[PDB]
């Protein structure tokens, strides 16, 4: 099931990279890069995973 | 937990005389690094938990 996502990014804008500068608990500048089909956030309690 | 044990203690005494406290369906938006705090807490009061 994991390839067939390849039709967003034609029908649709889909997630690519989200970026931050000075938010929260991340000082300065932090980056993420996401998957085309599907991804995770994962880590222990009171890491600003939220 | 505190209360729970506070209120079944008999006047005087600290140690309750009625000890089974339930538990259900409790974990569900903690880690298994903070839970282990609550488990080892739960015994140390006094009591015994299915
Ligand atoms: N704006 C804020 N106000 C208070 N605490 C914050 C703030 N931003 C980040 N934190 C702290 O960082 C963590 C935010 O929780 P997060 O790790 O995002 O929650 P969860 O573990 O439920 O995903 C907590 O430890 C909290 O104290």
């Amino acid at each position: 099931m994991n390839q067939v996502s390849g039709l967003a990014g034609k029908e649709s804008f889909i997630l690519t990279r989200i970026e931050l500068f000075n938010w929260g608990g991340f000082h300065g500048l932090h980056q993420a890069a996401i998957h085309q089909d599907g991804t995770a956030v994962i880590g222990p309690t009171g890491s600003g995973k939220t | 937990t505190a209360s729970l044990s506070y209120a079944l203690c008999p006047a005087g005494s600290r140690y309750p005389l009625f000890g089974t406290i339930i538990l259900d369906e409790a974990f569900s938006r903690s880690s298994h690094a903070v839970a282990g705090r609550i488990i080892a807490a739960l015994r140390e009061f006094g009591l015994h938990a299915v």
